[PDB]
Protein backbone atom coordinates (compact mmCIF):
# COMPACT_ATOMS: atom_id res chain seq x y z
CA UNK A 1 0.00 0.00 0.00
CA UNK A 2 1.71 3.13 -1.27
CA UNK A 3 0.45 6.53 -0.60
CA UNK A 4 -0.51 6.99 -4.06
CA UNK A 5 -3.27 4.57 -3.81
CA UNK A 6 -5.22 5.93 -0.86
CA UNK A 7 -4.92 9.48 -1.95
CA UNK A 8 -5.70 9.57 -5.25
CA UNK A 9 -9.61 10.46 -4.25
CA UNK A 10 -8.11 13.16 -2.19
CA UNK A 11 -5.94 14.88 -4.50
CA UNK A 12 -9.51 15.60 -6.78
CA UNK A 13 -10.76 17.67 -4.36
CA UNK A 14 -11.79 20.75 -5.05
CA UNK A 15 -10.77 22.38 -1.96
CA UNK A 16 -7.35 20.64 -2.01
CA UNK A 17 -6.83 22.25 -5.31
CA UNK A 18 -7.62 25.43 -5.03
CA UNK A 19 -5.26 25.23 -1.81
CA UNK A 20 -2.55 24.77 -4.25
CA UNK A 21 -3.84 26.88 -6.76
CA UNK A 22 -3.35 29.42 -3.69
CA UNK A 23 0.07 29.19 -2.84
CA UNK A 24 1.16 29.11 -6.67
CA UNK A 25 -0.54 32.28 -6.79
CA UNK A 26 1.38 33.83 -4.01
CA UNK A 27 4.56 32.20 -5.36
CA UNK A 28 3.96 34.22 -8.46
CA UNK A 29 3.16 37.64 -7.31
CA UNK A 30 6.29 37.82 -5.24
CA UNK A 31 5.68 36.09 -1.56
CA UNK A 32 8.23 33.91 -0.26
CA UNK A 33 7.01 30.59 0.62
CA UNK A 34 8.67 27.79 2.54
CA UNK A 35 9.45 25.13 2.35
CA UNK A 36 11.00 24.99 -1.56
CA UNK A 37 8.09 23.85 -4.00
CA UNK A 38 9.79 20.69 -4.89
CA UNK A 39 9.99 19.75 -1.07
CA UNK A 40 6.67 20.60 0.18
CA UNK A 41 5.95 16.95 0.38
CA UNK A 42 8.62 15.28 1.98
CA UNK A 43 7.53 13.46 4.47
CA UNK A 44 5.82 11.11 1.82
CA UNK A 45 8.77 10.94 -0.21
CA UNK A 46 11.15 9.36 2.58
CA UNK A 47 8.41 7.56 4.54
CA UNK A 48 5.65 5.03 2.59
CA UNK A 49 2.34 3.94 4.20
CA UNK A 50 3.42 0.39 4.16
CA UNK A 51 7.27 1.89 6.23
CA UNK A 52 5.28 3.93 8.73
CA UNK A 53 6.42 2.96 12.30
CA UNK A 54 6.36 6.34 14.22
CA UNK A 55 4.35 9.84 13.75
CA UNK A 56 5.70 12.78 15.11
CA UNK A 57 3.20 15.46 14.38
CA UNK A 58 4.91 19.27 13.81
CA UNK A 59 2.54 22.58 13.78
CA UNK A 60 4.07 24.13 10.19
CA UNK A 61 7.20 24.82 8.66
CA UNK A 62 10.24 27.03 9.72
CA UNK A 63 9.85 30.84 8.87
CA UNK A 64 13.44 31.10 8.01
CA UNK A 65 15.43 31.14 4.71
CA UNK A 66 17.59 27.64 4.77
CA UNK A 67 15.94 26.05 7.58
CA UNK A 68 12.65 24.11 6.68
CA UNK A 69 12.73 21.26 3.84
CA UNK A 70 9.22 19.52 4.37
CA UNK A 71 9.76 17.23 7.29
CA UNK A 72 8.44 18.52 11.01
CA UNK A 73 11.24 19.85 13.08
CA UNK A 74 14.21 18.65 10.95
CA UNK A 75 16.44 21.69 9.42
CA UNK A 76 19.10 21.65 6.77
CA UNK A 77 22.97 21.10 7.67
CA UNK A 78 24.27 23.69 8.72
CA UNK A 79 21.77 25.72 9.89
CA UNK A 80 21.55 26.51 13.76
CA UNK A 81 19.68 23.39 16.08
CA UNK A 82 16.14 25.41 16.56
CA UNK A 83 15.39 24.90 20.39
CA UNK A 84 12.46 22.71 20.57
CA UNK A 85 14.63 19.90 18.49
CA UNK A 86 17.69 21.00 21.06
CA UNK A 87 15.35 19.79 23.98
CA UNK A 88 14.44 16.72 21.70
CA UNK A 89 18.57 16.05 21.46
CA UNK A 90 19.06 16.38 25.13
CA UNK A 91 16.10 14.09 26.26
CA UNK A 92 17.50 11.32 23.82
CA UNK A 93 21.13 11.92 25.65
CA UNK A 94 19.86 10.82 28.53
CA UNK A 95 17.39 8.13 27.80
CA UNK A 96 19.26 6.22 25.45
CA UNK A 97 22.94 4.63 25.86
CA UNK A 98 25.42 5.34 23.65
CA UNK A 99 23.51 8.72 21.94
CA UNK A 100 25.69 11.76 22.01
CA UNK A 101 24.76 15.27 20.68
CA UNK A 102 25.00 15.25 16.67
CA UNK A 103 25.70 18.57 16.32
CA UNK A 104 23.61 19.04 13.14
CA UNK A 105 19.88 19.05 12.93
CA UNK A 106 19.06 17.23 9.43
CA UNK A 107 16.94 14.53 10.63
CA UNK A 108 16.51 12.72 6.64
CA UNK A 109 17.92 9.02 8.62
CA UNK A 110 14.79 9.01 11.18
CA UNK A 111 12.36 9.15 8.27
CA UNK A 112 14.20 6.41 6.13
CA UNK A 113 13.79 4.25 9.34
CA UNK A 114 10.21 4.66 9.34
CA UNK A 115 9.49 8.03 11.21
CA UNK A 116 6.80 10.49 9.44
CA UNK A 117 7.45 13.61 10.27
CA UNK A 118 4.44 15.46 9.57
CA UNK A 119 3.42 19.00 9.78
CA UNK A 120 -0.57 19.86 9.97
CA UNK A 121 -0.17 23.17 7.61
CA UNK A 122 2.37 22.67 4.86
CA UNK A 123 3.49 25.88 3.67
CA UNK A 124 4.18 29.26 5.08
CA UNK A 125 5.04 32.87 4.28
CA UNK A 126 8.02 34.38 4.99
CA UNK A 127 8.64 35.84 8.54
CA UNK A 128 5.51 35.30 9.10
CA UNK A 129 4.17 32.59 11.33
CA UNK A 130 0.95 30.76 10.97
CA UNK A 131 0.37 32.80 7.88
CA UNK A 132 -0.90 29.61 5.79
CA UNK A 133 -3.81 28.37 8.24
CA UNK A 134 -7.31 27.85 7.82
CA UNK A 135 -6.58 27.20 4.07
CA UNK A 136 -7.28 23.49 3.37
CA UNK A 137 -4.19 21.68 5.19
CA UNK A 138 -5.74 20.87 8.28
CA UNK A 139 -8.19 19.46 6.21
CA UNK A 140 -6.09 17.44 4.13
CA UNK A 141 -3.34 16.23 7.03
CA UNK A 142 -6.69 15.39 8.93
CA UNK A 143 -7.60 12.90 6.36
CA UNK A 144 -3.84 11.38 6.11
CA UNK A 145 -3.54 10.86 10.16
CA UNK A 146 -7.15 9.11 9.71
CA UNK A 147 -6.00 6.94 6.43
CA UNK A 148 -2.91 5.44 8.66
CA UNK A 149 -5.64 4.81 11.24
CA UNK A 150 -7.73 2.82 9.09
CA UNK A 151 -5.37 1.41 6.47
CA UNK A 152 -2.25 0.35 9.38
CA UNK A 153 -1.99 -1.36 12.45
CA UNK A 154 0.36 -0.98 15.78
CA UNK A 155 1.80 2.74 14.55
CA UNK A 156 2.90 4.44 17.42
CA UNK A 157 1.79 8.02 17.65
CA UNK A 158 4.03 10.93 19.63
CA UNK A 159 1.56 13.90 20.22
CA UNK A 160 3.24 16.78 21.95
CA UNK A 161 1.27 19.57 22.85
CA UNK A 162 -2.94 20.39 23.20
CA UNK A 163 -2.64 21.14 19.68
CA UNK A 164 -1.83 17.71 18.37
CA UNK A 165 -3.28 15.87 20.93
CA UNK A 166 -6.60 17.16 19.98
CA UNK A 167 -5.62 15.67 16.49
CA UNK A 168 -4.87 12.38 18.28
CA UNK A 169 -9.16 11.82 18.46
CA UNK A 170 -9.36 10.14 15.08
CA UNK A 171 -7.14 7.06 16.39
CA UNK A 172 -8.13 4.34 17.52
CA UNK A 173 -6.06 3.80 20.99
CA UNK A 174 -6.44 0.07 21.04
CA UNK A 175 -5.15 -0.43 17.25
CA UNK A 176 -2.77 1.82 17.76
CA UNK A 177 0.07 3.15 20.46
CA UNK A 178 -0.50 7.03 21.01
CA UNK A 179 1.56 8.52 23.26
CA UNK A 180 1.24 12.15 25.16
CA UNK A 181 3.54 14.43 26.73
CA UNK A 182 3.71 18.84 26.54
CA UNK A 183 5.43 20.18 23.95
CA UNK A 184 9.47 20.15 23.66
CA UNK A 185 9.33 23.81 23.25
CA UNK A 186 11.70 25.72 26.42
CA UNK A 187 8.30 26.84 27.72
CA UNK A 188 6.66 23.69 28.38
CA UNK A 189 10.08 21.28 28.24
CA UNK A 190 10.35 21.35 32.10
CA UNK A 191 6.34 20.60 32.35
CA UNK A 192 6.13 17.03 31.27
CA UNK A 193 8.88 16.65 28.20
CA UNK A 194 11.85 15.64 29.80
CA UNK A 195 11.64 13.01 31.46
CA UNK A 196 8.43 11.32 28.97
CA UNK A 197 10.93 8.78 27.61
CA UNK A 198 8.68 8.71 24.27
CA UNK A 199 12.39 7.30 22.07
CA UNK A 200 12.40 4.55 24.59
CA UNK A 201 8.57 3.44 24.95
CA UNK A 202 8.75 3.64 21.06
CA UNK A 203 11.55 1.70 20.61
CA UNK A 204 10.30 -0.98 23.17
CA UNK A 205 6.86 -1.10 21.41
CA UNK A 206 8.62 -2.01 17.94
CA UNK A 207 10.65 -4.40 19.95
CA UNK A 208 7.96 -6.83 21.67
CA UNK A 209 6.47 -6.83 18.26
CA UNK A 210 8.78 -8.10 16.83
CA UNK A 211 10.39 -5.47 14.36
CA UNK A 212 13.26 -3.27 14.36
CA UNK A 213 14.12 -0.56 16.64
CA UNK A 214 15.13 3.21 15.12
CA UNK A 215 18.65 4.16 15.53
CA UNK A 216 17.76 7.81 16.81
CA UNK A 217 21.45 9.10 16.14
CA UNK A 218 20.95 11.33 13.24
CA UNK A 219 23.55 10.64 10.09
CA UNK A 220 24.70 13.27 7.77
CA UNK A 221 24.34 11.57 4.06
CA UNK A 222 27.58 10.80 2.16
CA UNK B 1 8.53 43.71 13.49
CA UNK B 2 8.56 41.02 16.05
CA UNK B 3 12.72 40.71 16.40
CA UNK B 4 12.17 44.39 16.95
CA UNK B 5 10.25 43.97 20.30
CA UNK B 6 12.80 41.08 21.05
CA UNK B 7 15.71 44.45 20.53
CA UNK B 8 13.24 46.64 22.50
CA UNK B 9 13.17 44.68 25.16
CA UNK B 10 16.75 43.10 25.35
CA UNK B 11 18.57 45.66 24.03
CA UNK B 12 19.97 42.66 22.13
CA UNK B 13 18.56 42.23 18.61
CA UNK B 14 17.79 38.67 18.32
CA UNK B 15 16.67 35.61 15.54
CA UNK B 16 13.59 34.25 16.22
CA UNK B 17 13.98 30.03 14.94
CA UNK B 18 10.47 28.81 16.00
CA UNK B 19 7.28 29.61 16.92
CA UNK B 20 5.19 27.33 18.60
CA UNK B 21 1.30 27.76 18.89
CA UNK B 22 -0.36 27.36 22.06
CA UNK B 23 -3.86 27.22 24.07
CA UNK B 24 -5.05 28.93 26.63
CA UNK B 25 -4.55 26.45 29.57
CA UNK B 26 -1.33 24.95 28.44
CA UNK B 27 0.27 28.69 28.79
CA UNK B 28 -1.79 28.98 31.97
CA UNK B 29 -0.08 26.17 33.49
CA UNK B 30 3.42 27.78 33.07
CA UNK B 31 2.11 31.68 33.06
CA UNK B 32 0.04 31.06 36.03
CA UNK B 33 -2.47 33.11 34.11
CA UNK B 34 -5.47 32.54 30.90
CA UNK B 35 -4.69 34.20 27.82
CA UNK B 36 -7.95 35.55 25.61
CA UNK B 37 -6.82 33.18 22.96
CA UNK B 38 -4.34 31.01 21.58
CA UNK B 39 -0.54 32.03 21.41
CA UNK B 40 2.31 31.66 19.36
CA UNK B 41 5.89 31.28 21.46
CA UNK B 42 8.40 33.15 19.19
CA UNK B 43 11.34 31.91 20.39
CA UNK B 44 15.48 33.01 19.82
CA UNK B 45 18.72 31.82 21.52
CA UNK B 46 20.93 33.81 23.53
CA UNK B 47 24.53 32.52 23.00
CA UNK B 48 26.34 34.94 24.75
CA UNK B 49 24.57 34.82 28.28
CA UNK B 50 23.32 31.00 27.77
CA UNK B 51 19.49 31.27 27.81
CA UNK B 52 15.79 31.54 25.85
CA UNK B 53 14.23 34.47 25.00
CA UNK B 54 9.87 33.65 24.17
CA UNK B 55 7.94 36.33 22.72
CA UNK B 56 4.23 35.43 23.01
CA UNK B 57 1.62 37.31 20.63
CA UNK B 58 -1.79 36.30 20.12
CA UNK B 59 -2.17 34.54 16.64
CA UNK B 60 -2.11 35.74 13.43
CA UNK B 61 -2.70 38.33 11.83
CA UNK B 62 -2.50 40.44 14.69
CA UNK B 63 0.58 39.00 16.28
CA UNK B 64 -0.44 41.04 19.40
CA UNK B 65 2.19 40.86 21.92
CA UNK B 66 0.70 39.49 25.30
CA UNK B 67 3.70 38.72 27.09
CA UNK B 68 8.11 38.41 27.48
CA UNK B 69 9.64 35.18 29.16
CA UNK B 70 13.42 34.89 29.72
CA UNK B 71 14.53 31.41 30.80
CA UNK B 72 17.99 30.77 31.78
CA UNK B 73 20.00 27.52 32.13
CA UNK B 74 18.01 25.86 35.68
CA UNK B 75 15.04 26.26 33.34
CA UNK B 76 13.91 29.63 35.96
CA UNK B 77 11.95 32.49 34.22
CA UNK B 78 11.25 36.13 34.31
CA UNK B 79 8.22 37.10 33.31
CA UNK B 80 7.07 40.63 32.25
CA UNK B 81 3.12 41.43 30.82
CA UNK B 82 3.22 43.38 27.52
Amino acid sequence: LTWHDVLAEEKQQPYFLNTLQTVASERQSGVTIYPPQKDVFNAFRFTELGDVKVVILGQDPYHGPGQAHGLAFSVRPGIAIPPSLLNMYKELENTIPGFTRPNHGYLESWARQGVLLLNTVLTVRAGQAHSHASLGWETFTDKVISLINQHREGVVFLLWGSHAQKKGAIIDKQRHHVLKAPHPSPLSAHRGFFGCNHFVLANQWLEQRGETPIDWMPVLPA
Amino acid sequence: NLSDIIEKETGKQLVIQESILMLPEEVEEVIGNKPESDILVHTAYDESTDENVMLLTSDAPEYKPWALVIQDSNGENKIKML
